């Protein structure tokens, strides 16, 4: 069993009030069943979007979430893991500074 | 120059479920996707059919049609004789010259076991044991073993080099990078990030300047993906208070026209 990393970064540079798109990459899991959900300000995001699961030449496997998003003063964005390798659903909370 | 691989994967969760769904990679460009829910293989690029005819395609999936199925059957029959859930995963294509070299390898439960290697199939040092059995007797199957040598010797360079003459204008895409600074604080003493994103292709230079002078401790982070096959990276470097006034980071990239971006903090 391998433990899901989680990055998440934005694909323009954040402006608070503009449009723009939030990425969440999830890298060297096993098994390849996994659970992914964006969230604003702790709730569940309705229209994201994945890539097809993938894997590595080390065999690990990676997905790509990503959602339409607009970085503000108040909203908190985050990724939401849950994995077998994991008894918890690990969150990683964007942060534009990095 | 070109990496051309095919990816499946297979997961095997009882005797009566299992799935099966692969991706095919041309470079870092997703070219086909085929989900176990799907008869057929779907084009990820209007290009994903190469230089091969309607006819030569639809054969080609005929043959991965029952392959597809036969896998799923060999697998399943081979755990109810010779420890579940089973993920298996292959790895096969061929990597491309200016004027290639095939692969096929399969891992288990994520450890690499099993490769085809010139006419026939071999456990990799260090494999499961009871893997020297099954693995003899498909290579009494002359006839798969004659159809994978035909796809890996023959079928995957010429298809590839249809493909790479057939995406030519995907493949060769400039997009231009776009860059930004922020700082990060530590347990100490700052982090100055370089954040660059939306270029294309992947290769890439990023560094932060004092002047013309190169900061050699500027620290590239991994090459991170967008959802619109274009690439995010940042680079970094740690100061102390103070340092920061007077650096900049400095992004070459053949999008730009050798007009590279400076930005200063
Ligand atoms: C990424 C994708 C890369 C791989 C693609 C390879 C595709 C092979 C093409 C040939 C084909 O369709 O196979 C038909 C065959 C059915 O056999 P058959 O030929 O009908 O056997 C009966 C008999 O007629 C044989 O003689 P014949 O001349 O007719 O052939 O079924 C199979 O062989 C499927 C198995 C082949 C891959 C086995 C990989 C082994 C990895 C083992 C991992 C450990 C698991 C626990
Ligand atoms: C596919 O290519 C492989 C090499 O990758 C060929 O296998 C070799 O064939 C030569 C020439 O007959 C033998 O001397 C070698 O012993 C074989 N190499 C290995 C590693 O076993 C294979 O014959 C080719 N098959 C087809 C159908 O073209
Ligand atoms: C089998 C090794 C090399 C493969 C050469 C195949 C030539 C065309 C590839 C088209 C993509 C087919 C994807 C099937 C992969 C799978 O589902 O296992
Ligand atoms: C995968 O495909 C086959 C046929 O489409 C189906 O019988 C099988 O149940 C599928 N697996 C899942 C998990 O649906």
């Amino acid at each position: 069993q391998k433990t899901p990393q989680i990055q998440v970064y934005s694909r323009h540079p954040p402006e608070n009030g503009k449009p723009n798109i939030l990425n969440c990459y999830v890298t060297q899991f096993h098994p390849p069943h996994i659970e992914i959900q964006m969230l604003k300000n702790g709730k569940k995001i309705p229209k994201v979007e994945m890539s097809d699961m993938s894997f590595s030449k080390d065999w690990s496997f990676y997905i790509l979430a990503h959602t339409e998003f607009t970085p503000t003063e108040t909203d908190t964005y985050a990724c939401r893991v849950k994995h077998a390798s994991m008894a918890e659903p690990k969150t990683v909370y964007w942060d534009r500074d990095m | 120059n070109y990496t051309f691989r095919c990816l499946q994967m297979s997961s095997f969760a009882n005797r009566s479920w299992s799935r099966t769904d692969s991706v095919v990679w041309l470079g870092d460009l997703q070219t086909h996707r085929w989900s176990n829910d799907s008869a057929t293989i779907s084009f990820t690029k209007p290009w994903s059919q190469g230089k091969l005819s309607n006819q030569q395609w639809e054969k080609l999936q005929h043959m991965f049609q029952v392959y597809r199925v036969s896998f799923t059957r060999d697998i399943q029959e081979l755990v109810k004789m010779m420890d579940y859930p089973i993920e298996i995963q292959l790895s096969a294509g061929c990597e491309m010259y200016p004027g290639s070299e095939s692969f096929l390898h399969v891992a288990f439960q994520g450890k690499y076991v099993v490769r085809f290697w010139g006419t026939s199939w071999q456990t990799v040092p260090g494999a499961p044991s009871w893997l020297d059995l099954p693995i003899k007797v498909l290579n009494a199957d002359q006839g798969t073993s004659a159809t994978v040598q035909m796809l890996l010797n023959d079928t995957c360079p010429l298809f590839v080099r249809g493909l790479l003459e057939a995406g030519k204008s995907d493949l060769e895409k400039q997009e231009k990078p776009v860059a930004w600074l922020s700082s990060v604080p530590s347990s100490a003493h700052r982090q100055l990030v370089c954040h660059v994103s939306g270029f294309y292709p992947k290769p890439v230079w990023v560094m932060w300047m004092r002047g013309d002078q190169e900061q050699q401790g500027t620290h590239r982070g991994d090459f991170l993906p967008n959802a619109d096959e274009t690439w995010y990276l940042q680079a970094t470097l740690d100061v102390e208070a103070g340092e920061e006034a007077g650096l900049a980071c400095r992004v070459k990239h053949s999008s730009l026209g050798g007009q590279d971006i400076i930005l200063y903090w």
